[PDB]
Parts: structure tokens; C-alpha cells; sequence
């Protein structure tokens, strides 16, 4: 029921917690690497080395579950109290696009790291659990390997009007 | 299968009431110094572990005297003194290099300028960190900051002979110094008090000395010339 | 035994509490330390014969706190500053000729005497 | 230099301050800070003994004039933009001002 | 204690030395072959030779000091560790004979490089069992591997080419 997060990702998550909460810095919402893009890249890379058709099928359906759950989950348990203003602004700006096409790996990894406590309430079969968790492990490894391209480099300071708007 | 896992996840999320994010307790209690807050915020856990600031401190709880570190005075030549919450030092709020206008808040620990953590790049240690003793005697790349404490006759003289000798020696040095200086009077006067009218000479009758030419460089840098000819010695006009 | 590589080695040791307290301080200059004596080498209900066989009844962060010797740190700073000091004295030798740069309040500025002179 | 360091041990009788001095030296050796910050922050440690301080300036090869030039700028580490200003995102850096000109 | 793995190291022993080690072990456990005690040259001589052969190439007093201390530590370490994990039960009695006969001659001086390559191959486990830092590990391992290369160069002289069969009294006194 536990995961193996690399120490670089732990450090990055704590640094992002601090930057967003205490230092009043946000992330540019339209990302150059998309969530869908990274999902597709990892999917292609793993299928290109997978072995049998049963594994192909389970991996495909796992990735599908991942993307649909992201799109259904982002705006409910993935943002801090300092980002809801930005979230509603982005929804007003692009009301036709979707979150899987809007946000990035900076939040995909929040989803990944938080998955254990969610599978804590969920109680499906241990086989499915272990498949999904191994897939999440390999995904975290792939991200921390390709750090240079997927992750943002500098955060952005929120403007005074934004801060007066949020105020929380 | 994992399709059913996805179904159960969707059912849970659309059944429950949204909340704000908090990374797991493992990641949170990983590092040293970090800690949650009242509304899920990030607050460093280095505050005053004891709990308006007492402006003048004279006596310490250990009897050690309270003298400023830089000027060695006693919190009475200036109406306030500050106590470092990391070492056994006291500083005047006026002796620090940028002098502090107001004393800091009695909530947050204050750190004197005699610590190395002011110019280290911040880092984070995990809260299971065995202090390693590096044996490499020389040439150890150490990221500048993570080196912890560098761990490794009774005479009964009873005489004032040396004290008397030292006092007389001090008086003799003083006597010689005073003699030399008070002979070089009557020339200190001429070369330091008429020094304001010889510059007037080498300005009026424009004789090029190093300082005149430096002043002209100063005036050119004020006027911000580019490529035209320098006008003359007395006609650059920030008059 | 019959193996093609068997890339290891084996040798029978005696009781490992003196050997593993030195291999720590090998590259180090701080001499080894000892511990409480009567717990070091006892029988523990094992009386042994002469043969001494078995007696039957991806990136990573900068994460640690190091302990360094003050001797090496001092000796390193003396050598670190010696090289930097010689490099500064090497560039301290200044001999340049120009006309119309303002550069510094440097050593060789009889230059300014030149552009101001022909007019005056 | 050995004399310099035993005299430093004599002057800084508190082992905590002595260790902080050594840590500053280590920072310099590794290259996180430079000679300017080294001397400008060692002054706060060694000022009480003119012999120690002149010896340190002789070690660093810094004339007193240059030390006085570098002190005020290389003692306290503040951001270049000041402690109260901060940069803006590129988005809100071009809000309309219908009366401005190029000048 | 970090990200679960941190990879163990390896000394790139030359294949010739690998074959030598395996054949030596086999001949000493099955063919009752023994080592000519003492030897010529000795461990101290070999260490001094490597020192004089590699010292003239360093270009910094930092490297000079660390290398000097490393080689001297290897001397004292072979002194302290020879009689623990560097023999077998067979020649244990030969070690007993030399130990009781030669009163106070240094064991580093008595033995030769044939018992030095064994410590050079066993160093990874000893580094692993203890808690040193990465730079010290890398330094010691690099010096050990260049030592092994120097030994491969000077093989013809540093490695005696024959052994001797155990005498009857010796094999009876050892039993095995
Ligand atoms: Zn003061
Ligand atoms: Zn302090």
C-alpha cells in the first residue's frame, strides 16, 4: 500500500509547498508539456518495451483510468487555498478546453503521491492495486529522470491585484 | 479490474465534499525544520521555544556581563541591546552594518551577523541523518554548509613585578609617540589647514594634476558624453 | 566446486570488532576509539576447541551533515588563498595606454592630460 | 600562518564562534563566496585585535583602502532589487496606458 | 536509508589476476600447495615501489598528502589485518609456525603481494560493512585499482611461479 518516491521529488514537492503557500508564487497555467503529452510519452515508451498482449491491455486501461481520473479530480483535491482564484480565472479564460490539456506534471505528481490514501478507502482487488502502483512507480522514475524537460524552472509572483482578490 | 478501481475512485470523489491539498505525513515529516500550520500552510519550526522585547539588558542569568561585541560598551551608551538567540553574544542595534531601525519582534529568533548560515545556500536535511565523519584529510567537496562541528603549567607566580614593568613600558611608548607628534606640529598645521587653497590655485591656474583630471572625469561621467570632442578644461558645464 | 566466474572470495576470519573499527578510520587521521571492555570478547556459552571452527555450546540531493577535521580545513584555506593571492598580484601589474575611455580611477591615467591639453 | 591561526584561537575564546569562523573559511575554499565577502565578514570576527586583522588582510592580499571600499557592499547579503521590490510576470508587464509615448 | 537503493561498488580487477586468484585457491585447497615463507620482495617493498612509481606524477600537494596517507594506511592496515581474514585453515598452521618462530619481525615484511591481492579484492565488502563517505570510498578504490594495474605490469617479478607441497608432518598436524 506504500510507494517509493525519489528524494529529488520529495524535495521538489516540499519546495513547491513552501513557494506556493508562504512565498506567494504560482505556476504559469498553460504548460508547454501537457499532462496529456506526458501521459502519452510514458505510455508509448512503456508499450514499446512491453511483452504480451494481456499486459498491453492492462497498461492501456490503466493509462485511460489515469487520464480520466485526473480530468475528474484536479479541481477538487489537488490545489491549495492560494490557487483557487487562478483556477476560476483559467476556467473563465478557457471554458471549452479541459484540465488534462491545461495543467501539468507539477500537479500530476500530487495526484500520484496522494493515490495511496485514496486506495486506502477504495478496496478493489490486490492484483489491480499492485499493477496500478507499480505503474505509478515507473512513472515517477521516468519523470525524475526526464526532469529537464517536464518540470518548470522558475515560479511566478502573483500580482498585487491577484493577492487582494484571493486574500485567504 | 483496474476499470473497477477507476469506477470506485470516481464514485468516492463525486460522493465526497472537496477539501484542500496536503502532501502525506511521510513527505511532510521527512525534512528537519518543516512543519504544517493551522490552515495547511508551511511554517518553519524555528521560533522562540520559550513562549514586546526587553530593551535594555544588564545582567544575564549566568552572571556573564552584557557588553556589545563590536564596541564593548554596556547597553547604556545606547538605550537598547540585542541578545543573539544562537550564540552568547550581544549587539547594539546600531553597531550592525545596516543599523536596525527598530528591534526585531520578540516572537522570531534573531541571528547575529557572526554566523555562517547567512551566506550559505539553503538546504534541507532529512530527519534521519547520521553525522558522517569524513576521513579524507584534504580536498573534500562539501557544498560549503553541511560540515558540522569539526570534532577531533599552574605556575603560582604571585608578583606585580611584570605588571609594574608593563605599566612603565606603556608610559614610555606613550612618551615617545607624543614627542614625535608634537614636534611634527607646526607642519601638520601648514600642510593640512592651508590644503584648501592650493587646490584653488591648481584649479584657477589650470595645472593638470591627477586629482584635477579625476574631477574632470567625474564631470564627464555626470554629463554622459559619447563621441564628441571634450570641450576644454574650464568649459564642461555642469556649472 | 566448479564455476565459470564465481566472482567473489572467501577467507575464514576471527571475531570482527578490532578489524571493523580500523577500516573506518583508515583514510581518517583521527585514531580509532575503544568501547566497554568486558563485553568485547567472551565465550557467550561457547567454549571453543583449538581448530577454531564453529563453536557449539537517478539524481540524489545533498543530504547529510559531515564532520571534517579542522587541520585539513585550515591547511586548505592557506593553500586556497595562496593561489588566489598570487593571481591577484599577477593582474595587479597594470600598464595600459588609451585616449578616450573612462574606465576606472586606476593607476595609469595620464591619459586625461592628453584630450584636455590641446584646447587649454 | 600557523601563528595567525593559534592567535585566532586565542582571541576567539568561544569554540562556537571559532567554528563559525572556520565554516566561513570552508565556504570560501569551496567557492560559494568570494574574497570580498570573506574579508568583509571576517572583520566582524577579528576586529578586536589589530594584529590579527592586519595579519588577515596580509594573508588575503587586500590593501586597507580596498577593504574600506568593499566593506559596506559585501557585508550584508540583500537582493539587488532591494528587500522590498520584486519582479512581475511577463503577462501584466504590458497593461494599457493610452496616453504614454515612446519617451 | 536514501531512495531505497544506492549501488554497490566494484574494483575492476584484471582478468589475469582473477584467474590467478581462482587457480591459487584451488591449488592450495586441493593440491596442498603452500606459499614460500617469507617472500622476496615483501608487501612493504611493493607498497614503497608503487609509491615511488606513482608519486612523481601528482600535480598538487593536496593529492600528494592524501596519497601519502592512503599508502601508509594500507601498510598499517595489512599489518593489523593479515592474521584475521587473509589465510585459510590449511596454511593457518604455517602461520602458527612463523608466528611462534620469528619473534617480532613485522608480518607486512614477512608476507608478499600474493596476500595483498586478496585484501584488494575484499575491500568492497569491508567498505560496505562500515559507514564512510562517497569521496573517501572512491579515492581508496581508485588507488587500489591503479595498484592492481601496476601489479599486472610487474607480474613476472612480483608473482612467484611455483609452490611447494605440504610436508607429511604439516598435513598430519593440520588434519584437513
Ligand atoms: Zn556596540
Ligand atoms: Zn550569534
Amino acid at each position: 500500500h506504500k510507494i517509493s518516491v525519489p528524494d529529488v521529488l520529495k524535495l521538489w514537492l516540499v519546495d513547491d509547498w513552501e513557494n506556493i503557500t508562504k512565498n506567494q508564487q504560482l505556476i504559469a497555467i498553460p504548460r508547454n508539456p501537457t499532462v496529456r503529452a506526458a501521459i502519452a510519452a510514458f505510455r508509448e515508451s512503456k508499450i514499446s518495451h512491453l511483452n504480451n498482449e494481456i499486459d498491453v491491455d492492462v497498461f492501456e486501461q490503466a493509462m485511460a483510468g489515469l487520464v480520466i481520473y485526473f480530468n475528474k479530480c484536479l479541481g477538487n483535491m489537488l490545489l491549495y487555498r492560494f490557487e483557487r482564484q487562478q483556477y476560476l480565472e483559467i476556467r473563465q479564460q478557457y471554458p471549452d478546453t479541459e484540465m488534462c490539456d491545461l495543467y501539468g506534471v507539477e500537479h500530476l505528481i500530487r495526484l500520484f503521491v496522494s493515490l495511496p490514501e485514496l486506495i486506502d478507502r477504495t478496496n478493489m482487488d490486490s492484483q489491480s492495486i499492485e499493477c496500478l502502483l507499480n505503474y505509478i512507480e515507473e512513472f515517477l522514475k521516468y519523470l525524475v529522470l526526464h526532469k529537464d524537460e517536464y518540470f518548470i524552472k522558475e515560479y511566478q509572483n502573483a500580482p498585487p491585484n491577484y493577492r487582494s482578490l484571493v486574500g485567504v | 479490474t483496474m476499470v473497477d478501481v477507476w469506477m470506485q475512485l470516481c464514485t468516492y470523489i463525486d460522493s465526497h465534499n472537496p477539501i484542500q491539498f496536503h502532501l502525506p505525513h511521510s513527505i511532510s515529516s521527512f525534512f528537519r525544520g518543516v512543519g504544517s500550520g493551522v490552515m495547511g500552510e508551511y511554517i518553519e519550526t524555528d521560533v522562540l521555544k520559550h513562549l514586546e522585547r526587553d530593551p535594555l539588558l544588564l545582567k544575564s542569568k549566568s552572571g556573564t556581563p552584557i557588553l556589545c561585541f563590536r564596541c564593548h560598551k554596556s547597553a547604556l551608551v545606547s538605550q537598547s541591546i540585542l541578545a543573539c538567540d544562537y550564540c552568547n553574544s550581544y549587539w547594539h542595534p546600531d553597531c550592525l552594518n545596516p543599523p536596525l531601525a527598530t528591534l526585531p519582534s520578540n516572537l522570531r529568533k534573531w541571528k547575529c551577523p557572526n554566523h555562517s548560515d547567512h551566506v550559505t545556500p539553503r538546504y534541507r536535511l532529512p530527519e534521519k541523518a547520521k553525522v558522517i565523519r569524513v576521513g579524507l584529510p584534504r580536498g573534500f567537496k562539501n557544498k560549503g554548509n553541511i560540515v558540522i562541528d569539526e570534532n577531533e603549567k599552574p605556575f603560582k607566580l604571585n608578583f606585580l613585578e611584570q605588571i609594574r614593568d608593563n605599566v612603565i613600558n606603556l608610559r614610555k611608548m606613550v612618551e615617545q609617540d607624543e614627542q614625535l607628534c608634537i614636534e611634527t606640529f607646526s607642519k601638520f598645521d601648514f600642510y593640512a589647514t592651508r590644503d584648501c587653497e592650493l587646490p584653488l590655485r591648481i584649479l584657477c591656474d589650470v595645472a593638470n594634476d591627477n586629482l584635477e583630471n579625476d574631477d574632470y572625469v567625474l564631470a564627464l561621467r555626470d554629463l554622459l558624453r559619447i563621441s564628441k570632442w571634450d570641450p576644454n578644461q574650464p568649459v564642461p558645464a555642469p556649472f | 566446486f566448479c564455476v565459470t566466474c564465481s566472482i567473489k572470495s572467501h577467507h575464514p576470519p576471527k571475531h570482527p570488532l578490532s578489524i571493523w573499527s580500523q577500516l573506518y578510520d583508515w583514510i581518517d587521521s583521527q585514531n580509532p576509539s575503544q568501547y566497554r571492555l568486558p563485553d568485547d570478547l567472551v565465550h557467550y556459552f561457547h567454549g571453543i576447541s583449538r581448530g577454531d571452527t564453529g563453536a557449539y555450546k537517478p539524481r540524489l540531493p545533498v543530504s547529510c551533515l559531515y564532520k571534517v577535521s579542522e587541520d585539513g580545513l585550515i591547511k586548505d584555506f592557506l593553500y586556497a588563498i595562496g593561489i588566489e593571492a598570487k593571481k591577484f598580484n599577477n593582474e595587479r601589474k597594470k600598464r595600459e595606454l588609451e585616449v578616450i575611455p573612462p574606465d576606472v580611477k586606476s593607476a595609469l591615467l595620464p591619459a586625461r592630460t592628453h584630450p584636455n591639453l590641446p584646447i587649454a | 600562518s600557523s601563528d595567525f591561526f593559534k592567535n585566532v584561537k586565542n582571541v576567539l575564546t568561544d569554540v562556537e564562534t571559532y567554528h563559525e569562523f572556520l565554516k566561513l573559511l570552508n565556504l570560501y575554499v569551496q567557492g560559494i563566496i568570494d574574497r570580498n565577502i570573506l574579508v568583509s565578514r571576517g572583520f566582524g570576527f577579528l576586529k578586536s585585535n589589530s594584529g590579527l586583522w592586519r595579519s588577515f588582510l596580509s594573508l588575503t592580499s587586500l590593501s586597507p583602502e580596498e577593504f574600506l571600499s568593499v566593506y559596506n557592499s559585501a557585508c550584508s547579503d540583500f537582493p539587488e532589487c532591494g528587500p522590498s521590490y520584486r519582479l512581475l510576470p511577463v503577462e501584466e508587464r504590458n497593461i494599457s496606458c493610452s496616453g504614454r509615448d515612446d519617451f
